[PDB]
């Protein structure tokens, strides 16, 4: 119930289409709900996640950015306590997979 | 005896007790290349007053 | 009650957390957004599907643009 | 092969071998490469992995 | 890499003790450390240091 308005409101949000009367609007959503029923990947390998993590800190810690990797460990250790977790993560990390190196001023 | 460990430890340089009366604390929990650093360490109340500091880090 | 308030302080809290990895990561993502995706991963969805659709509809509104 | 290196002790050219970084997909291909030396030999006991990153980052600079 | 290259060569070329190659190898790299800017003070030099080599790759365009 709140699920579907959910993925109205993502599909507004992102897609920038605020009229639910637009053709546009119910077209990216059965999009988005065709997309989400075709069932097509294995489920999150916390273990593979919490690899990365470790990896994007030694990235951090290589290039001399302190203030970046002590914020990375902070904020990755904070929110690790109390699935979802690593759920979210893979997301934001598949989401913009980049460079996204700067991100400076903390 | 004690004198007997020390050349336990100089002639031999391998240490076995089940009691502690000498200065060294080995760690028989892992180590590999942590072995200099960390295995043997320095037991601070079996060192005599007829051995000075100097002479029981030189052991060690 | 004030149970009842504590723990929507401290869901805020953990929010807020993420809401600074969004930045430090150089992520696109705001906050109203992720508001959407954490009621959609509490019923459960893969994360793989909501990141395959949202690199669409930002694709979708680089088309607009 | 080419150059100059090639004389030296297979040791060492055995303990070179290439990393690569993290986050690769958005170009910057000039972040991705690295060189590490790998150390795990009785020598590790001396050159500590911890310096190990510190080569790292100076190759970086 | 001259000075710091005889500091160290110096203090392993005589080194009686493993533990004074060791501590040769700590100091040789902290100090190079210290001359290359990557210190938790030297970061406001780093970082103007960053927008001097913007430029070179903004002049190729």
């Amino acid at each position: 119930a709140q699920q579907e308005r959910d993925v109205r409101e993502l599909v507004r949000g992102v897609a920038g289409l605020q009229d639910e009367a637009d053709p546009n609007f119910q077209l990216a959503l059965n999009f988005a709900w065709s997309n989400f029923r075709f069932h097509r990947f294995l489920d999150v390998n916390s273990h593979k996640i919490e690899k990365t993590i470790e990896g994007i800190y030694e990235k951090f810690v290589i290039h001399s950015d302190l203030s970046k990797a002590a914020s990375w460990k902070r904020l990755t250790e904070e929110f690790l306590n109390a699935d979802a977790h690593y759920s979210i993560l893979s997301l934001l990390l598949c989401l913009s997979d980049s460079p996204s190196n700067s991100s400076y001023v903390e | 005896p004690v004198l007997s460990f020390l050349y336990r430890w100089i002639y031999d340089g391998e240490l076995e007790d089940t009691y502690h009366e000498f200065f060294v604390a080995s760690d028989p929990t892992v180590k590999t290349d942590r072995l200099w650093h960390d295995k043997y360490t320095l037991r601070k109340s079996m060192i005599p007053s007829f051995m000075t500091m100097d002479q029981s880090r030189k052991v060690l | 009650a004030a149970a009842a308030a504590a723990n929507l302080n401290a869901v805020r809290e953990t929010m807020d957390v993420l809401l600074e990895i969004s930045r430090i990561l150089n992520t696109g993502l705001d906050m109203e957004t992720l508001s959407i995706c954490v009621r959609l991963c509490e019923q459960g969805i893969n994360p793989e599907a909501l990141s395959s659709v949202i690199k669409e509809l930002r694709k979708a509104t680089e088309a607009l643009k | 092969r080419a150059t100059n290196a090639q004389f030296d002790s297979p040791e060492i050219l055995r303990r070179l071998d290439v990393r690569l970084l993290e986050v690769s997909p958005g170009d910057t291909g000039w972040d991705v490469f690295s060189l590490d030396y790998h150390v795990d030999g009785p020598i590790a006991t001396v050159f500590t992995r911890e310096c190990m990153s510190h080569y790292l980052r100076v190759f970086n600079f | 890499l001259e000075c710091s290259w005889d500091e160290l060569w110096n203090k392993v070329q005589q080194a009686q003790d493993l533990d004074h190659i060791i501590a040769a190898h700590e100091v040789f790299l902290d100090t190079i450390i210290s001359r290359c800017l990557l210190d938790s003070d030297s970061r406001a030099l780093l970082n103007q240091l960053r927008a001097v080599f913007d430029q070179i790759i903004e002049l190729q365009n």
